[PDB]
Parts: structure tokens; C-alpha cells; sequence
């Protein structure tokens, strides 16, 4: 049983720097995996990125330039940080765990393994709308 | 089983034994001595080379 | 007919049979190549981009070449697409532009599909006048007297293999693993080794391919990869390990003998050279397999369940025997194929 | 007849690597083997390595195995298929290889071994 | 040489059941004849081997008919019928082309109990 | 573009959703309730995980030039809600955006 | 081995045309003949036809001419030159010929004549 949640301004001009936190329940931070998932209204979700513990993270390749995470070791929380936000940035924010596993379709020392990543439990998830 | 007498009426059989001995069965030497696209040309050039020694 | 009582010196260095032999194979297997279609057209400038793949900037060895090629009729033409391996392209100086590795030299005919490369028995039976003896002593060196020998109009079946690194399907020995040398004590002569427990080995390939008819002109056809549906999985080897451990170890005590009981035998990989000399080469329901067997001669020797896999590299034309200006374009098969062999010895 | 030219002399620094190319020329290069050899001074001759130019299946002597590598060329052009090029380059120099190398051919009889060496190269001074 | 091996050793057959043994030949066993000269012995105890039957088909003279034989060339094989107490002993297969001539191991036929 | 199937309370229902396969896949279904975060069912191509009952399949993934599929058995009126795929495929590269959500709903309302 | 693929049943009208075709693989299609011949349930068999590939020489039952037709396709590519495909065109159908529909081919033997039929085909099930 885990409960998370996040929180940031909500109200949002363009071209402005933007953040979200990430509290715990039942579970810390370094243990487990951590994403984060967006979605405009009346689209499909967007995944943006992932961060491990010890510094393993990735994002978007078209996110690759701007966006910038971190964690919050000793105060148990996840950071966040976006450059320009423009009118293509209205999205309810969540935020998630991740679950990895492999699916080995060959031989394993010829490197014929690819990871795979699933969402286990969700935030609740807080509409960030760009206000011009 | 065939025989060990079938060595010595077989094709160069004598060959280890005396010479007293193979004079018995000295005619399988000589007359399994004649009769025994480019393929064709080499196994009629040997077939003929065969026959010009058996007849010098 | 088991002689008896008589002494012949054998020597299999300076045997000309083996002579005659490698003379026949190489005309009649080019006496299989003339009815077959001259493939002077491909040869021509290719549009070439990756494969579709994960590319994860660290291999090649798929490329997708889409090239112009004539018809039926003279005047038109196509535009067409095929997948060649990566040994088979060269970067001739926007997407890339590529070339055959035989356009510099010399055009190449294929294979015909109907032709069949895998080896049938072959018997020599002497001509008239002549005879054939054979030794059937089996501590027989290789050069010497064999006291015990045997006449014989036919040979036994001997089916024809092509392979570099280590001999397969090859008569084994009875009694023990044998070793045979001209000079032991020299270098460039090689030292033939014959087990006496065929160790096993299984090779594959794993991509489902498809083939392809292309019309090149009236009356040819020519077969291409044609996609690659299932996945791209690269072509490797296995023996077993436990089997292959155990005949190093009969090989390193029979080595002992010639060199002194106190020497440390190791085996290394190849020193380098050509591909199809250092690589592990072989056929394999008619395509050509080259399997690299590092993972197999690496050890040391002292006085006193799983299965090793090797990499395998594939080439769709080859140049056997290196003449000046033939090769062959071997055509791709439809399908996963495998084939299952026993080594009879190495080199 | 049977030639062997190399390359001229050449001057190089320590920790540098040489290349030296044996030109043969006369016979059917596809066939018989290349060795190689050095003259160090007051020390004797010391064998290298061959090549048997139908692949380029090599053999090197063991304390030089990390340092020297050779290939070859062989003639692809049938108006011309005698000839045909060794190369050795020798890497990781010292003051202590400062030598005059050779490049030698097989005897062509077919009573001779291998390691009687008929046909010699013209030879390659390397001063380190 | 053209060793041969025999699959199995040992059976102890009840009375009145089949058994089968079988021998594999290295190399063919073909004579000019045409005929395969390979032999089935049987050795009570303590006596002189007998000749079960000849090549594959034919039968030696003065044995009954619970005995039957098979092979095509490479491997060889017996059928028995039906199992006496006489039917104890060794069995050998014998082959009569090239030298040295080879034989089986041996099998002994045994009780069930 | 979000298709709509529609079936007869206590019947089977399927859902088809992303590009047809290449290599072998990995896909991942979810769960959107309307006003909500999503809610995964299917974690490999058919295992699933505890709390959500076995009357959902997933296609398997060793099969080439098909589309991945969901089948639900027995729908009810809490499994209408919307779903969405996410293919893991072994040759095409990674998918950082899921699949065209369709939304099921169930007739007799 | 040699193989007589067929295919698959059907279902007919009165006055309709059914075709049949007979794919053979496995030898050289362009030498040995192809004959027809029906099962009829409760009746017995009949002979249909025979018809020679090399050039399509066809000859029909006396009481099924203008109501039958037969046809065949070579291969004409030479790395396949062994499979090849006979078309049967039945016309006229009436409930009577409710029946099953065999193709085969001769014995493969010296000895044997014409119409020992030794390969057979699956069987169409013809159904008006
Ligand atoms: C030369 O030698 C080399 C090496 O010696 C050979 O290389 C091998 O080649 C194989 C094929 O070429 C290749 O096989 C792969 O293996 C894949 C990996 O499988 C392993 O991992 C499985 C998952 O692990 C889970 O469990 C562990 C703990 O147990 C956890 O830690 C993990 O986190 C996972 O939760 C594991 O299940 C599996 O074990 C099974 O197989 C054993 C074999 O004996 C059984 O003893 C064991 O009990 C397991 O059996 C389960 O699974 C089988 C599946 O076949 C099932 O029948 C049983 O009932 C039982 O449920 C391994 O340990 C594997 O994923 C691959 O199989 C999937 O992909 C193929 C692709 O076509 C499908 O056809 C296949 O059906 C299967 O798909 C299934 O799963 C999909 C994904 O979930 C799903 O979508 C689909 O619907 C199916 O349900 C395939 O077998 C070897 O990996 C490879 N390497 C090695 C080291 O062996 C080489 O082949 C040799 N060369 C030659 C010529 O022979
Ligand atoms: C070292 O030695 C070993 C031992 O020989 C070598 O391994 C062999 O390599 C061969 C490769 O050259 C390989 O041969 C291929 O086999 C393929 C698999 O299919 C065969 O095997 C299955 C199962 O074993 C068998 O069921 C099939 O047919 C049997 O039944 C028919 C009856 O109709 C018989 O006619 C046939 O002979 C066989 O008989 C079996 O049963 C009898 C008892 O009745 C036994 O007495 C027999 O011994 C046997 O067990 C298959 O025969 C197969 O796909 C390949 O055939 C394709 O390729 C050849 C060209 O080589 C071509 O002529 C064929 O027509 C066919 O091509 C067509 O189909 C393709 C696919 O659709 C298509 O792409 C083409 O275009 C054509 O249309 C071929 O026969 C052999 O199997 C293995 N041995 C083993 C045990 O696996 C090893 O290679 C050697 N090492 C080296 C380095 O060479
Ligand atoms: C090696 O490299 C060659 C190129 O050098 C490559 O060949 C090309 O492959 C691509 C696929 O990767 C082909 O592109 C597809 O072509 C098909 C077939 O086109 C026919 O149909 C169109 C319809 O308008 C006709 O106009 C045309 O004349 C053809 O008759 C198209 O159907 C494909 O469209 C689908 O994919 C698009 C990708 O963006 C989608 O946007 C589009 O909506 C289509 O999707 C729909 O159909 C899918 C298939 O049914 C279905 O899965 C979807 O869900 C959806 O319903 C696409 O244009 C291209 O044509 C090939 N070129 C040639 C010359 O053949 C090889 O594939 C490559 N091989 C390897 C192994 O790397
Ligand atoms: C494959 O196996 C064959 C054997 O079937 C080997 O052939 C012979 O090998 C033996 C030893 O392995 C060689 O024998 C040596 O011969 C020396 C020369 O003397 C002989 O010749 C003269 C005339 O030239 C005769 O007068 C004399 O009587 C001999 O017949 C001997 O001097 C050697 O003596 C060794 O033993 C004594 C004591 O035991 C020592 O004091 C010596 O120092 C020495 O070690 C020895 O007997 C023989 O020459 C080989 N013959 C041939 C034709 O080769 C092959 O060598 C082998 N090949 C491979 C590749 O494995
Ligand atoms: C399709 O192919 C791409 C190939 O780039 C593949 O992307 C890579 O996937 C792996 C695993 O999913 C990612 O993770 C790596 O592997 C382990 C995981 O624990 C880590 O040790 C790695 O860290 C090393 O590499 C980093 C980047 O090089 C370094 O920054 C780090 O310090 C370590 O050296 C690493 O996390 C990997 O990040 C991606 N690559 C990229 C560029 O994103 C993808 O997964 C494949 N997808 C499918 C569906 O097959
Ligand atoms: C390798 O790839 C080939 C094709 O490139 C695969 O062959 C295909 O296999 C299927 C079934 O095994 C064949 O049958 C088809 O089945 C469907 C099922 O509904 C049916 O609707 C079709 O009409 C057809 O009968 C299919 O014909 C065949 N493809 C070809 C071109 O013959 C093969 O399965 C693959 N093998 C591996 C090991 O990946
Ligand atoms: C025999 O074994 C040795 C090592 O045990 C092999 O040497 C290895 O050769 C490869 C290249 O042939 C080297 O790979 C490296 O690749 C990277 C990326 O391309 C490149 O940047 C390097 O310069 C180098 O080429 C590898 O380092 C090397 N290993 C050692 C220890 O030197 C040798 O290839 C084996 N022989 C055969 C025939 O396989
Ligand atoms: C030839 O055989 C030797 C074994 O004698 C192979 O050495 C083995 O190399 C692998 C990695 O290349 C070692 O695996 C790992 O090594 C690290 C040390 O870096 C070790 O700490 C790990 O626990 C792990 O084992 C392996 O241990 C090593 N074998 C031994 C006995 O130490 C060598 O790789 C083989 N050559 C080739 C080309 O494969
Ligand atoms: C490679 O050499 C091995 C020898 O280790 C060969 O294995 C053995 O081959 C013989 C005949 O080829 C097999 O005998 C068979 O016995 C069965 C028993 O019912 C019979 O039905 C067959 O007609 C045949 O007589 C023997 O079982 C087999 N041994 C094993 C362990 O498989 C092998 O055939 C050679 N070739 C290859 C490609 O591996
Ligand atoms: C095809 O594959 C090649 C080889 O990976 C790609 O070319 C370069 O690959 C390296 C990685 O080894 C990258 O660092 C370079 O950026 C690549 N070059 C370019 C121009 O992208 C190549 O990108 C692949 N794709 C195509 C379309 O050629
Ligand atoms: C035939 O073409 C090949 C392929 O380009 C040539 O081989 C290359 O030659 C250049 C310069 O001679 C070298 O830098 C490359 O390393 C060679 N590549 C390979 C794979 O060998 C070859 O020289 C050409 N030969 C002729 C006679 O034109
Ligand atoms: C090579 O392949 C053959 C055939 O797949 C393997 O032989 C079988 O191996 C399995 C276990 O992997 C056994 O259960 C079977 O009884 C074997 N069958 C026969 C006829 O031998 C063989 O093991 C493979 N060799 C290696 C080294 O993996
Ligand atoms: C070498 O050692 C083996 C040990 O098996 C012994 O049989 C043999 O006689 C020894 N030979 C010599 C020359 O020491």
C-alpha cells in the first residue's frame, strides 16, 4: 500500500521554469523506480522520463534538451525542473513507480535482452494548465 | 564364413606366400589385368594405356 | 583381400592421390557452375540504409540496398530492394552509396538452387593394371611401414567436406586420439589431429528470411533477401562443454609424448591473416557459415550440462580456393535452417 | 628468374612502428611461402615469422608475439598474376632493434624443406 | 578391424516368451557372393559352440525351428520363439568376410524368478 | 479516432490498438477511469497482476505480422471505462507515447 | 517422393462449371500422364480422361464429351523444373454427378502399363 502525490503551482505563464515534488507512503525513494506521465485532455498519455537510484536516468528524445531531474535524498522526495513552457505544456501531472523486466527472446550473451518498464500504481495526479 | 582359401584364389593373394606356392594361383593376376565430357576422355585414355601394356 | 606376411612403406606426405583429388574437386566444381546465370548485371550502384532495427550506435551486418535493374524488356526498368550482409557491401565515395566487393574485380556467377552442395560419398576404384593397397594397422603414424596391409579395388566413402579450422564428419580412429606431423619438430608443417569420440557440434541461423525472384533479363532470375519477418538474431555455434573439455584432455596426453612428459600444452586462437583462415568456415544447407572459436582454444595444461556458444558470421558470395577472377554468389534460403555435426578432427 | 625488392632504409624513433614491403615478383606469389629474418649486430640471426600468402595464415616466434604484425597482397588482375606484396610492420621499437631485416623464399626444389632459404631480399636497414 | 558390439548382455526370459538381441556391424558385411557371412553362435556350458543359423535365412542342420534371424547389411538382429532350459548358455554373432574374423561379446539368456 | 466497441452486457469484447508487430513484443495495458490516473491490468503480454481477476487475456507475443489485442470476458459496468496499450516491440525503438485509447462501453445502460 | 495436391471442396449449382486443380510435385511433370476419375456414391467408379503434359494431347470418356474439359500449366522456370498443375473444367452439372473427383498418375515402374495408378490424389468432394 502505497500513497503519493505531488504539488506545484498550477497556474503557469509561458516561457517560465516550472517544479513538482513527489511525498511517499508506505514505501521511500530509494528503494523502488520512479517516472513520470502526462496527458492532455482527450489524448493519450505521455511518458516523460525515469530515474533510478544511483543517478540511472532518461528522458523523452525530443524532452532530451530542456528537462533536468533530481531526487530529494535526504528529505524523501522526488524533484523536477522544465525550461519554456509553451502552450503545448497543458497536462494533469502524475506521478508513478515503475516495474522492470526483462524479455529475453534469445541468446543471453549476445546481448538479445530488452528492458521493460510498467507503471504498478499511480499518483492522483494535479492539472498544470499554461496561462497566457 | 568364406574361407581362407578364398585369399589365395582372390586377386593377389600369393603376394606375402612362397614362391612355390603362387604359381597355383598365378592366373588371377593375369586375367584381372585387362578387363577390371572430359571424364570420358580420361577414362578412355586409361583404358587405352591399359591395353597398350597388356599387349607390349 | 587381407594379404598376410608382407610389408609396404607407406606415406601419406608425399602421396599424390591427395594431389589428384584436390585437382578434381576444383575443375568438376567448376564444371557445376556454367549452365548457371552470369550475374554481370547487379553490379551496379546501390542506395543503401540500415536494416529496421533498435540501432543501439553497435552493429551493422543487415543493409537494405534499393538499386535500379533492368527487365524483361531491354528498354525499362525497376526499381528494386534487397538485404546484402555487411562483407558483402564497400562505402564507394543524404543516405549512403554502395557497391558489391566483387565489382572491382571480377562478375561472379550463382548458384543454381537446383544444385545441391552437400557432400555425397565418393569411391576410387582403381583402373585396370593398377591396384590400391590400404593399412589397417591402427598405431599407424602416418609414415612408415604398415605390417598388416590389404588390397582393394574401391575405396571406402569419402564425402567431401569443406571446412578450415577443424575437419567434420571425418573417418575417426578406434583405438585412440591420434596425431600426425611430416617433421614434428618443424613449423610450417601442420599437425592433423583424429579424435576417437566425435564431439558434437549445432549450428543455426536464426532469421526467418524469404526469397525473392528478381528478373534480371529474359530467362534469369535472381534471388534476393527479401524481409526479415520474426526477428534479427545473429547465427552461433554450440558444442558441449563437458565433451570438449574431455577431449582436450585426450589430445594434451597424447601431445605429451612427442614433447616430454613435463611441458605446459596451451591452446590459443588464431594468429590472424584472411577471414576464412582464423574463422571457423563451413556450409550449412547450402549458405556458409563463419564462426569465430576463440571460446574453444583458450586453456593451459599442467602436469596434473552447459554448452559453449561462438558468434557466426554470415557472407553471401565467397571466393573458395582463390583463383583470379571467380567467385560465386550463394542465394539465400527460405527459412530457419540448422544442421548437426560430428567433428571428426582439427588441424 | 626470381626477385625480392624492399623498400630503402629508414630512420625511426623509439616507440614508433615500421613498414616494410617485400615486392615479389617472378613466380606465382599464391604458393609458396614469405619468412622473415634479422641480422642484429654481434648477436647472430633470429628468425621472425611466416606467411603463406593463399589466405596469409601467419606464425610469429614467441617473444615477439604483441609486437609484429604481417599481411599481404596478392595480384588480382590476370594479365599480371605472378607478382604479389608482403608487408611486415614491426611495432613497439627499442635502441635494441636497430637491425638489418630480411625477407626470404623457400627453396624451389621439390626435395627441400621449407626453412632452406634460396631467394633473399635485398635488405632493409633500421637504425632506432 | 571390424569389432562388433552386442546390445544387450544379459536377459533372463521367462519360458515361453521372445527375445531379440541385436549386433552392429562397423563396416558391411558383403562378400562378392553377395550373401552377408555373418553366424549366430550359441555355447552351452562346458561344451562346444554350437551354429544357431547361417548367413541370415538359412539354418543349420539338426537344430529346431524356435530360432529366426534378421538384418539388412549394417545391423543384425535375432528372434526366438519360445524359450527352453537347453536355450541357457552363450551367444556369440560371427562375421566370415574379412580378417581378422570378429565376434560379439557374448550373451547368457537367464531364469526369471 | 477513439474507436468505439460495443457488446451486450456479459459477453466477450476486444480491443485492437497500435502498429502491427515486427519483432517480438512486450505490451502493456492499462486502465483509465474517466477523471482519474490510469490503472494497469495486463503487465506482460498476458500475465497479470494480483487484485485484477483472470477473465482478461492478452495476446501473446511470439507471433509476427499481427496486432496486439485485449479480450475481456464477461463485461460489467465497472469495466466500462477507457483502455490503453504500450508495445515494448524488439526491433522498432522505444515508444514514448502509448497507443490511440479506445473507449469501451457497454449496451443497456 | 511425389505428391498430388488437390483443391478443396465445393459447392455447386445445377448448370454451373466447377474447376479442379490437380498440383503435382515430385517428378518430371513433362513426361508421365495424368488421368481423372470419379467416385460416384453407390455407383462405382468412372473414367474421365487422361491427358499427356509434354503437350496437352487430351482424350475423354465417350459419355462425357461437350460437357468436359482439361488443361495443364508447365514450368517454365529452370531452378523448379520438376512441379507443374492440371486444370479439369467440368460443365454441365446435374444433381447426378454428386460425387468425389480423384487425380493420379501412372506407376512409376518398367513394367507396368498405362493405367495401374499407383499415386492418387486427396480427394475433391463435389457436391451439386
Ligand atoms: C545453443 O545454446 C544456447 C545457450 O545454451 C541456446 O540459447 C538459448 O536459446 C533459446 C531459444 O533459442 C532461448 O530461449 C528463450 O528463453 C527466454 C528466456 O527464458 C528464461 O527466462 C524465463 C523468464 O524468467 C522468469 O523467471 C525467473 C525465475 O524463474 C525470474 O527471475 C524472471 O524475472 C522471469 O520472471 C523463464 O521462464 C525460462 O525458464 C523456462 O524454460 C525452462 C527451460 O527448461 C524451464 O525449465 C522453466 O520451467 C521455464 O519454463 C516456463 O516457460 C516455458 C516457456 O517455453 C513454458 O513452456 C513452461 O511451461 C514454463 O512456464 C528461462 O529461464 C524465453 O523467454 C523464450 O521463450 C519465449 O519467447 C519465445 C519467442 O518465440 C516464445 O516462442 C516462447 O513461447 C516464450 O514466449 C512466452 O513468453 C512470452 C513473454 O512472456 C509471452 O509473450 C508468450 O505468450 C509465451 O508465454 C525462449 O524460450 C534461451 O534464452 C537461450 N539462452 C540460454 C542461456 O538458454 C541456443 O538456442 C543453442 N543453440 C541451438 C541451435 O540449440
Ligand atoms: C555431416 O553429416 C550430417 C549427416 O548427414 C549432415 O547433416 C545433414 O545435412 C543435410 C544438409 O545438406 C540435411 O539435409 C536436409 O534436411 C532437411 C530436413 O528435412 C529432412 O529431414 C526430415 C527429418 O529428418 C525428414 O522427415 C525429411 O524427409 C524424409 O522423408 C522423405 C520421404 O518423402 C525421404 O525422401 C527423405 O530422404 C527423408 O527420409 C527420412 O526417413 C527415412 C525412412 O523412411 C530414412 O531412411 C532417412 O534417413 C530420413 O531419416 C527431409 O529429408 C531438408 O529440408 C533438406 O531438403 C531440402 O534441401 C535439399 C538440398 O540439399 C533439396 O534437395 C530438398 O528437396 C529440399 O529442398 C526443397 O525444400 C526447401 C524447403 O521447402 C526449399 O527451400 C527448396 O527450394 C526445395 O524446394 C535436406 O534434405 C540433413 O537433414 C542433415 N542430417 C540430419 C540428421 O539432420 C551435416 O550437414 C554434415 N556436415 C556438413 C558440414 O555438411
Ligand atoms: C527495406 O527498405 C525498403 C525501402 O527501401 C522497405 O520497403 C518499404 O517498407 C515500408 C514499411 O516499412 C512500406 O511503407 C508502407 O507501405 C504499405 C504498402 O503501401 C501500399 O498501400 C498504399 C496505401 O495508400 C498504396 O498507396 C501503395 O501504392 C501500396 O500499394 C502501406 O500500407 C504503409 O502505410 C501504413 O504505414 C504508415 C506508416 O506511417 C501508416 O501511417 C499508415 O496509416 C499505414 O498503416 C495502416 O496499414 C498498416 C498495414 O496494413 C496497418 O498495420 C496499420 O494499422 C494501418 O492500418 C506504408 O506506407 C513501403 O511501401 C516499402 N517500400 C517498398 C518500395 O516496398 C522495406 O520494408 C525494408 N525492409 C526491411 C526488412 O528493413
Ligand atoms: C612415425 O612413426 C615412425 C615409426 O613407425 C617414425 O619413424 C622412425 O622413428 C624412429 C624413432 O621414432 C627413428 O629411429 C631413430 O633412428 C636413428 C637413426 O638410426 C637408424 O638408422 C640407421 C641408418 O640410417 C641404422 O643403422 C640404425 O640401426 C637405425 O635403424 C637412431 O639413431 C635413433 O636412436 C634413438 O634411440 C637411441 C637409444 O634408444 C638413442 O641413443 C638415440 O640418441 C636416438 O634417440 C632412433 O632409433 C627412425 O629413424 C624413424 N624412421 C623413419 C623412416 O622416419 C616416425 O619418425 C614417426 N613420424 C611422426 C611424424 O610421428
Ligand atoms: C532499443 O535500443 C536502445 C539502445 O540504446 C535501448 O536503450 C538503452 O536501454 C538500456 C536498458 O533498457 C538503458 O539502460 C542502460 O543499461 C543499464 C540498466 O541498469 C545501466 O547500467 C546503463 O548505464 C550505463 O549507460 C549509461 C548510458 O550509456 C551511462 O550514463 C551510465 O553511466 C552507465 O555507463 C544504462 O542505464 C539505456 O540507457 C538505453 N539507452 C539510451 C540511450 O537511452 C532501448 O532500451 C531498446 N529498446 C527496446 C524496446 O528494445
Ligand atoms: C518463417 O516465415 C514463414 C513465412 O515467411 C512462415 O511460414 C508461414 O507459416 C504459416 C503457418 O505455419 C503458413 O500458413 C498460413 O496460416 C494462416 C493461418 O490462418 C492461413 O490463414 C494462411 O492461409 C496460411 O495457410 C504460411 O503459408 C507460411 N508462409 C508461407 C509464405 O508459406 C514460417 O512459419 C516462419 N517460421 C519460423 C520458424 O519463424
Ligand atoms: C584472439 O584473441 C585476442 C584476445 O584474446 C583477440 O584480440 C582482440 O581483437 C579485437 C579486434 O580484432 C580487439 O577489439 C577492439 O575493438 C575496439 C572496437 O572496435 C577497437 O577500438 C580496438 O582497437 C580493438 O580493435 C580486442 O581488443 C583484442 N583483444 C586484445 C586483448 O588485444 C583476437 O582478435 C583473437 N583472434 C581472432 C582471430 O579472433
Ligand atoms: C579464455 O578462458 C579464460 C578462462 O581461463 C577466460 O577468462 C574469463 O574471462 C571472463 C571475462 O572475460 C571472467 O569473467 C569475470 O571476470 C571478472 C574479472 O574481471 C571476475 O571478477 C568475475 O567474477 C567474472 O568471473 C572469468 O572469470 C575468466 N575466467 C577465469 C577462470 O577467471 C577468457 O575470457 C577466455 N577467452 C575468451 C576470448 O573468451
Ligand atoms: C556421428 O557419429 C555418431 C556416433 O557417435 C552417430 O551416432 C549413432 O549413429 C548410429 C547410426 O548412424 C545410430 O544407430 C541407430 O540406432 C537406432 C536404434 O533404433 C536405429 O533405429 C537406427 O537405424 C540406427 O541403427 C546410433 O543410435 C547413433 N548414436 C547416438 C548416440 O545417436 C551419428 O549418427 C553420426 N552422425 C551424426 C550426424 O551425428
Ligand atoms: C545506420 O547505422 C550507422 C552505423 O551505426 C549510423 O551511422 C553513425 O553511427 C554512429 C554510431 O556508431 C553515430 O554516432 C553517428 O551519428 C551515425 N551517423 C549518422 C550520420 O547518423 C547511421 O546513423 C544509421 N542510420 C542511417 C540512416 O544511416
Ligand atoms: C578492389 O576493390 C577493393 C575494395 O575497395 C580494394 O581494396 C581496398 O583498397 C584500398 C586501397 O588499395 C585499401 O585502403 C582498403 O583497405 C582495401 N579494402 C579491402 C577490403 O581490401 C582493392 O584495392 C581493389 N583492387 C583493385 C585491383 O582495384
Ligand atoms: C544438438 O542438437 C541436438 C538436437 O536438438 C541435441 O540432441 C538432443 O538434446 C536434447 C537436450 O538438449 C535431448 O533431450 C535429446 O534426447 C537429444 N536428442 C538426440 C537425438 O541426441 C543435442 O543435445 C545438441 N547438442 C548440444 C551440445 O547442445
Ligand atoms: C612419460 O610419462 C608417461 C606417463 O604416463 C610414461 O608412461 C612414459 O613412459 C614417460 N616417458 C618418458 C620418456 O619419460
Amino acid at each position: 500500500q502505497v500513497h503519493l502525490q505531488e504539488s506545484g503551482p498550477g497556474l503557469v505563464k509561458p516561457s517560465e521554469t516550472l517544479s513538482l515534488t513527489c511525498n511517499v507512503s508506505g514505501t521511500l525513494v530509494r528503494d523502488n523506480y520512479w517516472s513520470w506521465i502526462r496527458q492532455p485532455l482527450g489524448k493519450q498519455p505521455e511518458w516523460i522520463g525515469y530515474v533510478h537510484d544511483s543517478g540511472d536516468t532518461n528522458y523523452n528524445p525530443s524532452l532530451k534538451s530542456r528537462v533536468h531531474l533530481s531526487l530529494d535524498k535526504s528529505k524523501n522526495l522526488v524533484s523536477l525542473r522544465l525550461t519554456g513552457v509553451t502552450a503545448a505544456d497543458s497536462a494533469i501531472y502524475y506521478c508513478a513507480t515503475t516495474k522492470h523486466g526483462r524479455r529475453i527472446y534469445g541468446v543471453v550473451a549476445f546481448k538479445e535482452w530488452f528492458t521493460y518498464f510498467y507503471m504498478d500504481v499511480w499518483g492522483k495526479g494535479t492539472s498544470v494548465t499554461v496561462s497566457s | 564364413a568364406v574361407g581362407i582359401g578364398a585369399v589365395f584364389l582372390g586377386f593377389l593373394g600369393a603376394a606375402g606366400s612362397t614362391m612355390g606356392a603362387a604359381s597355383m594361383t598365378l592366373t588371377v593376376q593375369a586375367r584381372n589385368l585387362l578387363s577390371g565430357t572430359v571424364w570420358g576422355i580420361k577414362q578412355l585414355q586409361a583404358r587405352v594405356l591399359a591395353v597398350e601394356r597388356y599387349l607390349r | 583381400i587381407h594379404l598376410e606376411n608382407v610389408t609396404e612403406e607407406f606415406n601419406m606426405w608425399k602421396n599424390n592421390m591427395v594431389e589428384q583429388m584436390h585437382t578434381d574437386i576444383i575443375s568438376l566444381w567448376d564444371q557445376s557452375l556454367k549452365p548457371c546465370v552470369k550475374l554481370t548485371p547487379l553490379c551496379v550502384t546501390l542506395q543503401c540504409t540500415n536494416v529496421t532495427n533498435n540501432i543501439t550506435d553497435m552493429r551493422g551486418e543487415l543493409k537494405n540496398c534499393s538499386f535500379n535493374m533492368t527487365t524483361e524488356l531491354r528498354d525499362k526498368k525497376q526499381k528494386v530492394y534487397s538485404l546484402f550482409y555487411r562483407l558483402d557491401v564497400v562505402q564507394i565515395n543524404s543516405n549512403k552509396e554502395y557497391r558489391l566487393i566483387n565489382c572491382n574485380t571480377s562478375a561472379c556467377t550463382q548458384a543454381c538452387p537446383k544444385v545441391s552442395f552437400e557432400p555425397i560419398p565418393i569411391h576410387y576404384c582403381a583402373p585396370a593394371g593398377f591396384a590400391i593397397l590400404k593399412c589397417k594397422d591402427k598405431k599407424f603414424n602416418g609414415t612408415g611401414p604398415c605390417p598388416s596391409v590389404s588390397t582393394v579395388q574401391c575405396t571406402h566413402g569419402i564425402k567431401p567436406v569443406v571446412s578450415t579450422q577443424l575437419l567434420l564428419n571425418g573417418s575417426l580412429a578406434e583405438e585412440e586420439v591420434m596425431i600426425r606431423s611430416e617433421n614434428i619438430t618443424n613449423n610450417a608443417k601442420n599437425i592433423l589431429v583424429q579424435f576417437n569420440t566425435p564431439v558434437q557440434i549445432n549450428c543455426t541461423r536464426p532469421n526467418n528470411n524469404t526469397r525473392k525472384s528478381i528478373r534480371i533479363g529474359p530467362g534469369q532470375a535472381f534471388y534476393a533477401t527479401g524481409d526479415i519477418i520474426g526477428d534479427i538474431r545473429q547465427a552461433h555455434c554450440n558444442v558441449s562443454k563437458a565433451t570438449w573439455n574431455e577431449t582436450l584432455g585426450k589430445v594434451v596426453k597424447q601431445l605429451r609424448k612427442h614433447f616430454g612428459n613435463n611441458t605446459i600444452i596451451r591452446f590459443a586462437n588464431s594468429s590472424g591473416g584472411d577471414l576464412e583462415v582464423t574463422t571457423h568456415s563451413f556450409n550449412c544447407g547450402g549458405e556458409f557459415f563463419y564462426c569465430n572459436t576463440s571460446g574453444l582454444f583458450n586453456s593451459t595444461w599442467i602436469s596434473n550440462n552447459d554448452s559453449i556458444t561462438l558468434p557466426c558470421r554470415i557472407k553471401q558470395i565467397i571466393n573458395m580456393w582463390q583463383r583470379i577472377g571467380q567467385c560465386m554468389y550463394a542465394p539465400p534460403i527460405q527459412g530457419v535452417i540448422r544442421c548437426v555435426s560430428n567433428i571428426t578432427g582439427l588441424i | 628468374q626470381v626477385q625480392l625488392v624492399q623498400s630503402g632504409a629508414v630512420i625511426k624513433t623509439p616507440g614508433s612502428s615500421v613498414k616494410i614491403s617485400c615486392r615479389a615478383s617472378g613466380y606465382n606469389f599464391r604458393d609458396y611461402s614469405i619468412h622473415w629474418v634479422r641480422l642484429i649486430p654481434d648477436k647472430g640471426f633470429e628468425w621472425i615469422g611466416w606467411i603463406k600468402p593463399l589466405w596469409g595464415a601467419v606464425s610469429y616466434a614467441r617473444q615477439l608475439q604483441g609486437r609484429v604484425s604481417m599481411t599481404r597482397q596478392l595480384s588480382q588482375d590476370p594479365d599480371d598474376p605472378d607478382w604479389g606484396v608482403a608487408y611486415m610492420e614491426f611495432s613497439g621499437l627499442t635502441p635494441a632493434d636497430t637491425a638489418e631485416y630480411f625477407c626470404v623464399r623457400r627453396g624451389s626444389c621439390d626435395y627441400c624443406g621449407d626453412f632452406p632459404w634460396q631467394y633473399w631480399g635485398q635488405g632493409t636497414v633500421v637504425v632506432v | 578391424d571390424v569389432l562388433m558390439t552386442q546390445t544387450p548382455l544379459s536377459l533372463p526370459v521367462s519360458l515361453g516368451d521372445q527375445a531379440s538381441i541385436s549386433c552392429k556391424s562397423s563396416q558391411s558385411i558383403v562378400y562378392k557372393d553377395g550373401n552377408s557371412y555373418l553366424e549366430w553362435y550359441l555355447q552351452k556350458v562346458g561344451q562346444s559352440p554350437k551354429l544357431l543359423i547361417y548367413r541370415v535365412s538359412n539354418r543349420f542342420s539338426g537344430v529346431p525351428d524356435r530360432f529366426s534371424g534378421s538384418g539388412s547389411g549394417t545391423d543384425f538382429t535375432l528372434k526366438i520363439s519360445r524359450v527352453e532350459a537347453e536355450d541357457l548358455g552363450v551367444y556369440y554373432c560371427f562375421q566370415g568376410t574379412h580378417l581378422p574374423y570378429t565376434f560379439g561379446g557374448g550373451t547368457k539368456l537367464e531364469m526369471k524368478r | 479516432a477513439p474507436t468505439f466497441v460495443s457488446v451486450a452486457p456479459g459477453q466477450t469484447a476486444r480491443i485492437t490498438c497500435g502498429e502491427e508487430s515486427l519483432g517480438s513484443r512486450s505490451v502493456i495495458w492499462y486502465q483509465q477511469r474517466p477523471g482519474q490516473a490510469p490503472s494497469l491490468i495486463i503487465y506482460n503480454n498476458n500475465d497479470r497482476p494480483s487484485g485484477i481477476p483472470d477473465r482478461f487475456s492478452g495476446s501473446p507475443g511470439s507471433t509476427f505480422g499481427t496486432t496486439a489485442t485485449l479480450t475481456i470476458t464477461s463485461v460489467e459496468a465497472g469495466d466500462e471505462a477507457d483502455y490503453y496499450c504500450h508495445i515494448w516491440d524488439s526491433r522498432r525503438p522505444t515508444n514514448w507515447v502509448f497507443g490511440e485509447g479506445t473507449t469501451l462501453i457497454v449496451l443497456s445502460q
